[PDB]
């Protein structure tokens, strides 16, 4: 069995954090009379011997968050969805401290969507026991996390109701149980165990300066003792391990550190908040939020290549907050294309990897540069009057909401930009923040996050512009044109949301489905292959091969396989000619002698002894060209 | 106006409009329904009046906007630019003691009329990209011609800067020509102490105006007051590296204006 979990406080800005944790640990020391604001995320541990009939002696972790706002940035890191989270009110501010604690909960929501979280008062010395009410009110179960308990701690002294806290703590962590898992009491190889002993008794015979060690150093402890693991079970055990917060490991090819192994946390998690703390009150030749390096073995490249890697570095955190007035050329509400993310609240960590993922993509429209200002919520990257983006962030008139409006121009060049942007987006609001785009069948609808796309019917001068969801535009299909109550007018689909249409990508794939014959229900034209996916049909007066996708396949991730192979263009490879919806197909050239390997079952006399050799030259030109690109076969 | 205080406590108020939950507005603009609301006492025919006696404040944008160009951010934004060597752009530095009161948003309105390449109507328009703030301007017609005006401040110097840069192309040229013409225009007409010629100052004025430039690309740059350059320019068109006298600089490049480049 393994006993092992991690709990997260959180809270904002000046609470019971490191002040309840003491009694919760039941610290009596206490020497430090004045104690100062948390700078990193102060990782600490401590058994819990049960003194029950149960002898489950198990010892977790606390990470208690700093709450300062300057250290926003790099808390979503260490959000993991195997823990337990407490919250603070600071009860001395009743009813409003409650609110502030929305954000929070949110950002918990968003990270760990299957996670407890357990509220607990941080002052009776002081006052506005009314917060109770609000919690039940609107902070019970409306799009929060699933709250457990709510508890009143003096916080200052012990007493019976942190007695109740920590059997509340011990119920909760006893009980976790993610999808009938019972997470606390799990099964594991005995050799995990082993490893996680001897690691964290080498963690006490490392420079304190530089507690990172190398694999190789790994190696050798693991050949010193008796450990069963090979080269096959490092990837899975340190990264067990990681996910129990023995030592931090990171796996990302992209984020060349994945020979480096940072043992004792809280070392680490410090060093990522010294740079965030560091100013200087002289001149302000440079803006507020860039600076350069300025000022120890050889550690100083590693530390902003750390920082690199993090993407903490120009530092998005404490940047300019106030945005300086933009004035685009053409704003006639036609010529822009705008698309809005509704969502609650921002999540802590979106806007500084959002401003750091279109920052490096200068190809685009694809190497011309783009003239480029930040501040804390936008980037607006623009290379001409008729070829820019801007990424703003602004709060609409009676609405609580937080949007992302993002403007594009509606021209040839703009669509692009459009696609590519929205992918991007999409990419991370699914990687980073996966319980926020998680469906909810159970209850109304929501998914937290409405993507609206705005459309005016009049070519300008029409005032305002109406919302549309995504999905209902999307579900509009059939045609290729919207259209009011009164159809007399209609505006194409095209110029109000080029990317759930095929037109971002280069014009020369249009399916032009006038011209197409193509028969999907019988399965003689499928004789391509053999129980698969690819039909026969003819396109342009030409015989060709078309390839169905099944429901399976996403319209992004069509997008994105399409945009790579449009631009390949080689005589030994298949040539894309088309591709399109209704239904999501593909056209390509159609082999006329089939596969090679239906040749070799059953036709092997056909080749002339010399073909074998034409074969080989033609798949080596394609191999030869394939490589050329940069791209690896992988599968042949 | 036989009540002075009325009228600059009414320039106080329009300079001091305020509106709780951070509105759609980046700092600076105000809208007529904002403005009208803030003033407690909603008048009819008076707030047409006193948005009507603005010629002194709010300029109109799109009959329902207002700028106000001196309550913009003075926050500089983290601004790049689409070339960065130093042989790609050329830079005009204008050194003065202190900024005169309304400097900044003088010279705003002034560069707010737009015809650099339509010559005031030769050809109809060209509408560039801008990013206003209390202490400067950005125009950009294209990753090749922009213009970039805004102050800044040097190390151990305490005085201030209007740094000028523009790309080092031809349109470049003309954009630096057409900015230069206008400021030297503002500081003829408004600020003439800053222009003054010094007996006791010995051809010496409080507008310095400099000229970066540099050899080798890579290297810091140098400072040249014009008032040099103008007579190099009067002998040659060349500008010569007093330690190496091969690296030349043709004055087609550190300051196209002077030799009407
Ligand atoms: N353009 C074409 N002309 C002729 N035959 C083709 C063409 N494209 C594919 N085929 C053949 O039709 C079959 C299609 O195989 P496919 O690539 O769809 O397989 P798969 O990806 O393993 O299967 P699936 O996607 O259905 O799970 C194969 O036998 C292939 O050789
Ligand atoms: N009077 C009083 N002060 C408290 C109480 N709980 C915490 N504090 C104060 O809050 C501080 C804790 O700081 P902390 O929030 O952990 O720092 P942070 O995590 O970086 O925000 C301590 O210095 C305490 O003085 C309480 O119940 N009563």
């Amino acid at each position: 069995p393994y006993n092992r979990m991690k709990l997260m406080i959180v809270g904002n800005t000046g609470s019971g954090k490191t002040t309840l944790l003491q009694q919760l640990m039941k610290t009596k020391k206490s020497d430090l009379g004045m104690q100062s604001a948390t700078v990193g995320i102060d990782v600490k541990d401590w058994p819990i011997q049960i003194r029950d009939k149960r002898k489950r002696d198990l010892v977790l972790n606390v990470w208690d968050f700093a709450g300062r706002e300057e250290f926003y940035s790099t808390h979503p890191h260490f959000m993991t969805q195997r823990a337990l989270y407490l919250a603070v009110y600071d009860l001395s501010k009743g009813q409003a401290e409650v609110d502030a604690m929305k954000p929070w909960l949110f950002n918990i929501k968003a990270r760990a969507s299957s996670s407890p979280v357990i509220l607990v008062g941080t002052h009776l010395d002081v006052s506005k026991a009314c917060m109770s009410k609000i919690t039940k009110e609107l902070l019970n179960k409306r799009g929060f996390p699933a709250i457990r308990d709510y508890h009143f701690v003096n916080a200052t002294e012990e007493s019976d109701a942190l007695a109740k806290l920590r059997k509340t703590i011990i119920n909760e962590s006893l009980n976790f149980k993610i999808r009938d898992q019972l997470v606390v009491g799990q099964l594991i190889p005995d050799c995990y165990v082993e490893l996680e002993k001897i690691i964290l008794s080498e963690r006490k015979n490392v420079p304190i300066e530089f507690p990172v060690i190398d694999r190789k150093r790994l190696l050798q402890l693991v050949r010193e003792n008796q450990l069963q693991l090979d080269e096959n079970e490092l990837p899975h055990a340190v990264h067990f391990l990681n996910e129990s917060g023995v030592l931090l490991h990171f796996q990302d090819p992209a984020l060349q550190l994945s020979d480096l192994y940072f043992v004792e946390p809280k070392w680490l998690c410090k060093i990522m908040a010294q740079i965030l703390t560091v100013k200087v009150e002289g001149c302000p030749k440079h803006p507020k939020g860039i600076i350069s390096r300025r000022d120890p073995k050889n550690y100083m490249t590693q530390y902003f290549k750390l920082l690199e890697k993090f993407q903490i570095a120009l530092v998005p955190s404490s940047l300019s907050d106030h945005r300086p007035v933009i004035e685009l050329p053409h704003c006639e509400n036609s010529e822009i294309i705008i698309r809005l993310y509704e969502m609650p609240y921002f999540p802590m960590g979106f806007w500084s990897r959002l401003i750091n993922r279109l920052l490096e993509i200068s190809p685009y429209m694809l190497a011309l540069r783009p003239n480029r200002m930040y501040w804390r919520q936008g980037i607006y990257l623009n290379w001409s009057p008729e070829a820019y983006c801007l990424v703003g962030s602004e709060v609409l008139d009676n609405h609580p909401e937080s949007f992302l409006k993002i403007t594009v121009p509606s021209c040839r060049k703009g669509c692009i930009l459009l696609g590519q942007v929205v992918d991007h987006i999409d990419s991370l609001m699914e990687e980073w923040f996966p319980g926020l785009l998680e469906i909810d069948i159970c209850g109304e609808g929501e998914t937290l996050l409405k993507k609206w796309a705005l459309y005016s019917f009049n070519d300008g001068e029409e005032h305002q512009k109406i919302l549309l969801d995504d999905l209902m535009k999307k579900a509009e299909e059939g045609d290729l044109l919207v259209n009011p109550d009164q159809p007399r007018l209609t505006i194409p689909i095209s110029q109000i949301a080029p990317d759930l249409i095929l037109a971002d990508l280069p014009r020369n794939i249009m399916l032009n489905n006038d011209e197409l014959e193509f028969e999907q229900a019988p399965e003689f034209l499928l004789g391509d292959g053999s129980f698969g996916s690819v039909y026969r049909a003819a396109y342009e007066g030409e015989e060709v091969a078309v390839k169905i996708f099944n429901k399976h396949t996403s319209l992004r991730l069509l997008r994105q396989e399409l945009v790579v192979l449009c631009h390949l263009h080689h005589p030994s490879l298949i040539s894309l000619l088309a591709a399109g919806i209704r239904p999501r197909m593909l056209v390509m050239e159609l082999a006329s002698k089939g596969s090679l390997d239906r040749l070799l079952q059953q036709d092997k006399a056909s080749l002339t002894r010399t073909l074998q050799h034409r074969i080989a030259l033609h798949v080596a030109d394609g191999l030869r060209y394939l490589h050329s690109a940069m791209i690896i076969y992988r599968d042949l | 106006f036989v009540e002075p205080k009325w009228l600059c406590k009414i320039m106080a108020q329009i300079l001091t409009v305020k509106v709780e939950g951070c509105p759609k507005h980046p700092k600076g603009i105000i809208s007529r329904r904002d403005v009208e609301k803030f003033l407690s006492k909603k008048r009819k025919f008076p707030k047409n009046y006193m948005t009507q006696y603005f010629k002194l404040i709010a300029l109109p944008i799109g009959e329902e906007y207002l700028l106000v160009p001196s309550s913009l951010s003075d926050h500089r934004p983290v601004i790049e630019l689409p070339h960065c060597e130093n042989s790609e752009i050329i830079i005009r530095l204008y050194e003065m003691p202190y900024f005169p009161m309304g400097f900044w948003s003088r010279l705003i309105n002034r560069l707010l009329e737009i015809s650099p390449y339509m010559l005031s109507g030769r050809e109809r328009a060209l509408r560039p990209n801008r990013m206003y703030w209390r202490q400067g301007i950005y125009l950009n017609w294209s990753p090749e011609a922009y213009c970039l005006v805004g102050s800044e401040v040097l190390d151990n110097h305490p005085e201030s800067f209007l740094k000028i840069t523009v790309p080092s192309c031809r349109k470049g040229c003309i954009l630096l020509g057409q900015v230069v013409d206008h400021i030297d225009s503002l500081m003829e007409e408004w600020f003439p102490g800053l222009l003054e010629i010094d007996i006791c100052g010995e051809g010496e004025t409080l507008l310095k105006k400099w000229a970066l430039y540099s050899f080798n690309d890579g290297e810091e740059h140098q400072k040249i007051l014009l008032d040099d350059l103008m007579k190099k320019a009067e002998e040659g068109d060349l500008l010569v590296n007093p330690d190496q006298p091969r690296l030349t600089i043709p004055i087609s490049q550190i300051a196209p204006d002077l030799i009407l480049a």
